[PDB]
């Protein structure tokens, strides 16, 4: 343990995004003990602020000084904190005193008390340091783009110094790539940058790191509008938590911590692979140098690879199929566009190093324009031996693997040549190895996907056709073939854009109509040249790729070329299995790729694509066939036949439970603000197949949102989904992830199935179908782990602009035998959440971006339901849908979460990618109000954002209808027959009349209001009748009614009807498990025996569920803080006012002031800051009158020693409450907005006899 | 795609026609009067069993190659009067080859044409194993029961999709019985150094390997060697199998 103390200021400062016109950034900096001299802060950390540490068990303390022009703040993304010191200002009900971090003024300072729990804590799979990111919560968008921002690394416990640095890594360095847009700075300039930790154009000072030392990397990605990084270091292989790598996926408002191993002296480039990104020259330095320090099966491979300029055709056999506006803006060669092939230098093996005779007789018949497929295992050293053959030097650079710089194979922009880029003619061998360090790890598959390319321009190099696999392996891959798996595959998305070639010219000047006028960079144009690729095929083609059933085929993923967005894919049917994990979807960090291994568990011809940009649609897909074998022709042939040989040599000598829904596509009206009202079509649940009886809403789907009723179902199970159409245009129902055949998929693409097998494709208006999807192990939880396996349904006519209309809904497959009685789980919280900008210009109902409404389930903001206690197993399935644009790094304030499958991995923040939905599990550690979210700035404020609310676990305990403590001027009902009043409706209340009992007609139904008199937590009733002996008339059944507005309110539905008495006195107890929340509650009775009798008590908590006896009574305040403004002290006797306690009887029972006045008052000093939810007020009786307060108010603390009266929310000064209405009674207060100051005084307003009183105050300890 | 749903509700074998779904049965059964049913046609019925040592009579299938210097060298699995199915790699490894529980001459033998043994699976780096496939004949009809011959269809979709299959493997002195898993083919796959090809699956070498269905038996396998257990994936050689049965 330890108390960590940092001293922090924001302030402005002249930024210079280079360093060899600056601009003035509000920036975080940590000024030295009392701020004297500030602190000496490396010069790599540029903008970023300082960053902070801290084991499990510590505490850090962060002395904030606002030295800025606006109001600043800091913010963790670790739930290390509490709403004092959450930094982040929204809807939560607090005090002032919780309200200060929330905001700090120029000149204003603040004190963050972080408690770093064991609860957020790295623990089991997570490396010894997690990293985390802080931040300007006031404006983020704004704030940051200023500078404010800074990391923060929720270490491990025992794994730091005194040094404060890390034991395990000989090194630690704090990457934050970062988009700047100086346009939102405060300071508003024109200018956009990309830089590492605030250095652009490539100055960040050079890291710096002995060879073959252990370095541990914390990178943090990071802007305002969606940004997506892909991270690389040269000659190095990182492990990104368990996982080999090279390539880092890092999207905007997210951390990567990992932990690298160097080998090779030499300096090396640090970059972000994307196209923009690099050409923005947005890099660094990783300066390796030596420093003494010390760091069969093998096979030395050998491969002959060399470049020709060929002449390349996208479109080889264009079949129907593609998009006509597509082979008109991309392919065909009218308008003077250079058409389908431009002149191309890629890769090709020879045999021999006289490389004549090449390798094969066609160019490799699938892997299109991909060069040669290299491969190795750990320990075996391949030698290549690149031969230039083009017009222009190049080189060969491999990925995942230690290369030396002799062997690098790279060209830097500090050089005038050593193998690293070789000329026409000329031949060069390269001699790497493969380390132990670059072996792939236990989770990865038996191969790690990796690219390789020329150094030279890598980008042009690439756009002019220089790409190609390459596959590193354990020792498993034997020969050269693959090992476990019957079929490797590759599906490289590769972007060739000529506009970025060499020959861009050589073309121009060949293919065009007159390249006369040939106007490179004309729009039309240029985007014509820019053409997108699967393996090099520009299109879908005729020949599909044909796969066996029940076999293994492993695949080999990798996004290469110009690629700036997310490049998703898709399969059908069929799944890929990545990181032990099944994902009917793949998204690929560009340059970065993935190795997954989709079996063939379904039969027949089906679909791969990635869906996006109408040229992604088509530029980026193919089909593949899954059958048998069959038939045989043999036993039939022979049965009606001509028989064939046998295939023998002789010899002889030696002496699951179904489940069905009935859904349907209906029409609606959405407005995001309940001009924010548009026309969307929906879902919607049906009672049955005849329809026009919807199922009605329940409390849980309270938050669902738009999202359609949540399918559900268990392993083996099969689902009968009756859709029917309802709607203008024709929709359709696909599902992910669930084992569909070609009759349930609801897609219409090049599929060889007959009409049987299209009727699914899609729906007309009023088109009936059923969709029998089928769920089989591959389609639930993946081991035991797992509980609950997420998939998403929507439209299949058009995906996008049909899931933007405001069709889409959730699938959930639990464990097979978790779901109870009525269709729900047990024993957990259940939410799902999607994440997506809706976009009505992109719906078919609106006049191949102005109305976007970044919100969450279509609810930017609102939303509900959201009520989880303290500490019980919450879930939360989430589904992004969006295109490349939308990640939504999601968030849960205060809270910290685990990914279902993976209870060993932290996180706390988690990037939901464009086609993912994964489940994660919470169990909250703190109570009350709190938002959860995307880190991402553009939607965060405008709209994907809603809050969530918790609840003490202890949250059952008596209310106060048997104590009163409740008005019986509260409770009302419709009517009574009898002396039986509503005031009498009270739990063991004895009399001739104890109850209320009112008699029922033909006419209404009866009814007991009970106001709180503000907004309370309810989770439970309790009921009974009265015996008079003979009958008892008591109640049967009844349902609630609550409702915080006074006059509108809902029913309650988790549900409909409660079980009533079974006697006149039986206490029949009811629980509510979606906790309800309202100023008032309802109970009306169905079922009674002679008549409604009802006497009853609540049973929750408050909202903050704080109030406490302080000690008062108890006594745990001693009576030398009870101050006050006079005690009446005759020579007989006196009123100390430290006897005002409450419920207490003996001697002179309370305090009064000599002197009566509206000056008195009665000071309680609490010594140390707590918080105060409400206070009871009580009397005295002696000789003379008995006497209490009529009235009275309240003054308190302020942040700065300063008396404050507690003011009204819901008036102009401060409330003045109604005092108590006799002697030995009790009228408890509650404070709207809690307070939270050290000093209560209570100056009375009117009194009755003498002002005198017992007090009780409750609250928490803050 | 009915068949495909939960098999066209068919006892055993579901196949397609054009709009339709025809149900057929195994041999020596009586397809369902309701087009589906399919009962045991007569008392000789293959699969029909009794309904650790698999009690004699639980295993009336069951073989036992016997060698006259090794005795019980490999088992077996008899499909009918004539010829019983057994393992490639059990034939020509011993001096000679010949309704029993407590520890017939052998005509002719079929073994596949693409069998691969240890020695020649070294001599071309070939599978070990692949194709471990034959048939035995008899020299005379044996008197009756023998396991039900399956479609490679309802075995890979209905039979092998099951939760368990019996392998009645025998050294103790009485015979013995087992259920064993169906194990995923990549975690096979990647479970052993052992390169398993397409024609095997894993979850006493020659004896059978059944997965039952409404109280029938039905042939899906067959011992190979060896972590999880090999077998023949009998789905891939059924019209190998039809080819020596419809011998004449
Ligand atoms: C050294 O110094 C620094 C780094 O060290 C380098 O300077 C920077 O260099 C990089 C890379 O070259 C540049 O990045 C590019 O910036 C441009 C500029 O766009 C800005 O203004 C846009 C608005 O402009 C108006 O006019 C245009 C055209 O008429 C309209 O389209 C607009 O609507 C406007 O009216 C604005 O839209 C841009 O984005 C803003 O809004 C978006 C909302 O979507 C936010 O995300 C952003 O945060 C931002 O607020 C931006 O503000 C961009 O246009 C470039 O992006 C596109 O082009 C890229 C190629 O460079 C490529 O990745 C994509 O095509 C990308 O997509 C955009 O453009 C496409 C058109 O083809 C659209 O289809 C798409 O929708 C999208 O709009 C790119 O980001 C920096 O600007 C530049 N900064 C400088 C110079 O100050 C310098 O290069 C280094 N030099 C050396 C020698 O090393
Ligand atoms: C679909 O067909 C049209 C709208 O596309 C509608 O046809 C109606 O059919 C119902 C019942 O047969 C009638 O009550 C209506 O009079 C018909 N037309 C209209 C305009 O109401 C109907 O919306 C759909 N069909 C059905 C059967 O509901
Ligand atoms: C270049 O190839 C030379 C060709 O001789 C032949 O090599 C044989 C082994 C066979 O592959 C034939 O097909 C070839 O035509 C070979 O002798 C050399 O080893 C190679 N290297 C040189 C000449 O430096
Ligand atoms: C009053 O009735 C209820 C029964 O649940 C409970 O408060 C208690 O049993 C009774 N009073 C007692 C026990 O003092
Ligand atoms: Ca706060
Ligand atoms: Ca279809
Ligand atoms: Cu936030």
């Amino acid at each position: 343990a330890q108390l960590r103390e940092y001293h922090i200021a924001a302030q402005l400062e002249d930024w210079d995004y280079n360093p060899q016109l600056t601009f003035k950034k509000i920036v975080y900096r940590e000024y030295e003990l009392d701020f004297k001299q500030e602190k000496p802060r490396d010069a790599l950390s540029g903008l970023l602020g300082p960053t902070l540490r801290g084991e499990v068990g510590d505490s850090l303390i962060i002395y904030f000084k606002n030295f800025a022009t606006q109001p600043v703040s800091i913010h963790p993304q670790s739930a290390v904190y509490n709403k004092w010191s959450e930094g982040s200002s929204y809807s939560d009900g607090t005090s002032d005193v919780e309200r200060l971090d929330d905001a700090v003024p120029p000149g204003q300072s603040f004190k963050y008390v972080w408690n770093i729990t064991a609860e957020i804590g790295p623990k089991k799979a997570d490396p010894p340091c997690l990293t985390y990111a802080y931040y300007s919560h006031v404006n983020m968008v704004r704030d940051f783009n200023s500078g404010l921002i800074g990391a923060l690394l929720i270490c491990k416990e025992g794994s730091l110094n005194a040094n404060g640095s890390q034991k395990f890594f000989n090194r630690e360095y704090v990457l934050m790539f970062s988009v700047f847009d100086e346009s939102k700075n405060w300071y508003r300039k024109p200018s956009l940058q990309y830089t590492i930790n605030g250095f652009a154009n490539g100055t960040l000072p050079d890291v710096q790191a002995c060879a073959y030392d252990h370095i541990s990397w914390h990178l943090i990605g990071m802007s305002s509008s969606p940004e997506i990084f892909s991270v690389h270091f040269n000659g190095q292989t990182l492990e990104q938590n368990h996982y080999k790598v090279s390539t880092i996926n890092l999207v905007g408002g997210a951390s990567v911590t990992a932990d690298m191993s160097v080998s090779r002296t030499g300096k090396w480039l640090i970059s972000s692979l994307v196209a923009k990104h690099l050409q923005a020259g947005m890099y660094g330095y990783l300066n390796i140098k030596d420093c003494g320090n010390p760091d069969m099966k093998i096979k030395n491979w050998e491969y002959f690879i060399a470049a020709e300029e060929i002449t390349w055709d996208y479109a080889p056999e264009i079949p129907s199929s593609v998009d006509r506006r597509y082979k008109a803006q991309y392919l065909d060669n009218f308008s003077n566009f250079i058409g389908k092939k431009y002149k191309k230098a890629v890769f090709r093996q020879y045999e021999d190093g006289n490389f004549t005779k090449p390798t094969y007789a066609i160019w490799p018949k699938e892997r299109g324009i991909l060069g040669p497929v290299i491969k190795a295992k750990v320990r075996d050293t391949v030698t290549i031996v690149f031969k230039n053959l083009a017009s222009r030097p190049y080189s060969i650079y491999v990925h995942g693997v230690s290369v030396s710089k002799d062997a690098e194979g790279a060209i830097y922009p500090s050089d005038p040549t050593h193998g690293k880029a070789v000329e026409p003619g000329q031949v060069y061998t390269y001699k790497w190895t493969v380390l132990d360090t670059d072996e792939p790890t236990v989770k990865d598959s038996e191969c790690i996907t990796k690219l390789y390319h020329s150094a030279v321009d890598m980008t042009r190099d690439i756009a002019s056709g220089l790409i190609g696999p390459l596959l590193v392996c354990k020792h498993k891959a034997l020969s050269g073939v693959q090992n476990k798996a019957d079929v490797e595959q590759h599906a490289v998305f590769a972007v060739f854009d000529e506009n970025k070639s060499w020959y861009l010219e050589d073309n121009i000047k060949k293919y065009c109509s007159n390249p006369s006028a040939v106007k490179k960079d004309d729009p039309k144009f240029y985007k014509s040249n820019v053409m997108y690729t699967l393996n090099g095929y520009a299109s879908d083609r005729t020949e599909v790729l044909r796969f066996h059933q029940s076999e293994v085929v492993q695949w080999h993923l990798t996004s290469v070329g110009t690629v700036d967005e997310i490049v998703p894919v898709h399969l059908s049917g069929h799944t890929f299995l990545s990181k032990g994990k099944h994902q009917d979807i793949l998204n690929l960090f560009p340059m970065s790729g993935e190795s997954a291994t989709v079996t063939m568990d379904n039969l027949g011809t089906w679909l791969l694509s990635s869906w996006g940009s109408c040229e992604m649609s088509n530029g980026m897909r193919l089909r593949f066939l899954d059958a048998n074998y069959d038939d045989e022709d043999e036993g039939n042939e022979e049965e009606e036949e001509d028989d064939g040989d046998i295939f023998a040599d002789i010899f002889i000598p030696s002496e699951g439970n179904k489940r069905r829904y009935y859904i349907a596509a209906e029409e609606v009206l959405w407005d995001y603000s309940p001009k924010t009202t548009f026309k969307k079509a929906i879902f919607r649940s049906y009672l049955d197949d005849t329809f026009q009886t919807p199922s009605t809403g329940g409390e849980y789907e309270k938050h669902l949102g738009i999202l359609g009723p949540i399918i559900r179902a268990e392993v083996d199970d099969v689902i009968e989904i009756q859709f029917k159409n309802l709607a203008s245009r024709p929709y359709s129902l696909h599902a992910h992830g669930l084992l569909y055949e070609k009759s349930s998929e609801g897609r219409s693409y090049d599929d060889k199935s007959p009409e049987l097998f299209k009727k699914d494709d899609a729906i007309m208006p009023n088109g009936t179908y059923t969709y029998v999807w089928q769920v089989p192990p591959r389609s639930g939880p993946t081991d035991n782990t797992e509980k609950c396996k997420s998939w998403a349904y929507y439209s299949g006519v058009n995906p996008e602009k049909d899931i933007h209309s405001g069709l889409i809904g959730p699938i959930l497959i639990c464990q097979k035998g978790m779901i109870d009685k009525y269709n729900r789980t047990i024993d957990i919280r259940e939410f799902v959440l999607f994440f997506m900008v809706f976009d009505e210009e992109k719906s078919w109902y609106f006049p191949c971006s102005l109305h976007t409404f970044p919100a969450i389930n279509g609810i930017p903001y609102q939303l509900q339901g959201l009520t989880m206690y303290k500490d019980e197993n919450v879930h939360w399935h989430l589904l992004n849908m969006g295109g490349p644009k939308d990640i939504h790094v999601v968030n849960f304030h205060g809270q910290t979460f685990t990914e279902e499958g993976r209870e060993d991995n932290q996180l706390g923040v988690l990037p939901l990618l464009p086609g993912t939905f994964a489940s994660i599990k919470m169990k909250p550690s703190k109570i009350g109000t709190w938002l959860l979210e995307t880190e991402v700035g553009e939607n965060q404020e405008r709209g994907m954002q809603a809050l969530f609310t918790v609840i003490d676990k202890d949250c059952k305990l008596p209310m106060g209808l048997a104590s009163g403590i409740i008005q019986d001027s509260q409770i009302s009902a419709s009517g009574h027959v009898g002396y039986w009043e509503p005031k009498l409706a009270r739990l063991n209340n004895t009399g001739k009349y104890n109850a209320w009992s009112i008699i029922k007609k033909e006419h209404e139904h009866p009814w007991i209001q009970i106001d709180l008199q503000r907004q309370v937590v309810i989770t439970g009733i309790q009921t009974q009748g009265t015996v008079q002996l003979l009958q008892h008339s008591y109640t049967v059944e009844y349902f609630v009614t609550y409702s915080e507005d006074g006059q509108n309110w809902i029913t309650f539905k988790g549900q409909m009807h409660f079980e009533g008495n079974s006697d006149g006195t039986t206490v029949k107890e009811n629980h509510i498990d979606p906790p309800i929340i309202a100023r008032y509650i309802r109970l009306h009775p169905t079922k009674f025996y002679n008549r409604p009798t009802f006497r009853i008590e609540l049973l929750g908590c408050e909202v903050e569920g704080c109030s406490v006896p302080l000690g008062m009574e108890s006594g745990a305040i001693k009576n030398k803080e009870i101050t006050a403004s006079s005690y009446k002290k005759t020579w007989w006797s006196s009123w100390e006012p430290f006897l005002a306690r409450l419920n207490l009887e003996g001697g002179t029972n309370a305090w009064q002031p000599e002197v009566n006045n509206k000056d008195q008052w009665l000071q309680i000093d609490l010594q140390h800051l707590t918080k105060i939810t409400s206070i009871i007020t009580q009397g005295a009786t002696s000789m003379t009158t008995s006497m209490y307060v009529k009235t009275f108010s309240i003054h308190y603390t302020d942040d700065n020693s300063t008396w404050k009266p507690y003011l009204d929310v819901r008036t102009s000064m401060e409330k003045v409450f109604t005092g108590n209405i006799n002697s030995d009674g009790h009228v408890k207060h509650f404070f709207k907005p809690p307070i939270l100051s050290r000093f209560i005084r209570i100056i009375p307003k009117t009194w009755n006899q003498y002002i005198a009183l017992r007090i009780e105050l409750f609250g928490c300890e803050v | 795609k009915s068949c495909r749903v939960d098999n066209g509700n068919c006892w055993h074998f579901c196949k397609h026609v054009q709009n339709d779904i025809q149900c057929s049965c195994a041999e020596g059964y009586l397809l369902g009067e309701d087009g589906h049913s399919c009962v045991a046609g007569g008392n000789f019925s293959c699969g029909r069993n009794i309904k650790m040592d698999c009690k004699l009579g639980e295993c009336p299938w069951q073989a036992a190659l016997v060698d006259e210097k090794e005795g019980v060298f490999c088992g077996g699995t008899i499909l009918s009067p004539i010829y019983v199915l057994t393992a490639a790699h059990c034939i020509n490894e011993t001096e000679t080859i010949s309704g029993e529980i407590d520890k017939l001459s052998v005509d002719k033998i079929y073994v596949h044409k693409k069998f691969v043994p240890p020695q020649k699976a070294y001599k071309f780096d070939l599978a070990a194993y692949d194709y471990d496939i034959a048939i035995i004949q008899m020299k005379t009809p044996i008197q009756f029961v023998p396991a039900c011959l399956p479609t490679a269809d309802f075995a890979n979709q209905v039979l092998m999709k099951q939760d368990f299959g019996i392998v009645s493997g025998f050294k103790s002195k009485t015979l013995k019985v087992l259920k064993v898993p169906y194990v995923d083919r990549h975690t096979c796959m990647v479970s052993s150094e052992t390169p398993i090809t397409p024609n095997m699956f894993c979850a006493d070498s020659g004896g059978p390997h059944t997965t039952v269905y409404r109280d029938t038996h039905f042939i899906t396998g067959i011992v190979s060697s060896g972590k999880y257990g090999n077998y023949t994936k009998l789905s891939k050689f059924i019209p190998w199998i039809k080819r020596i049965m419809r011998q004449k």
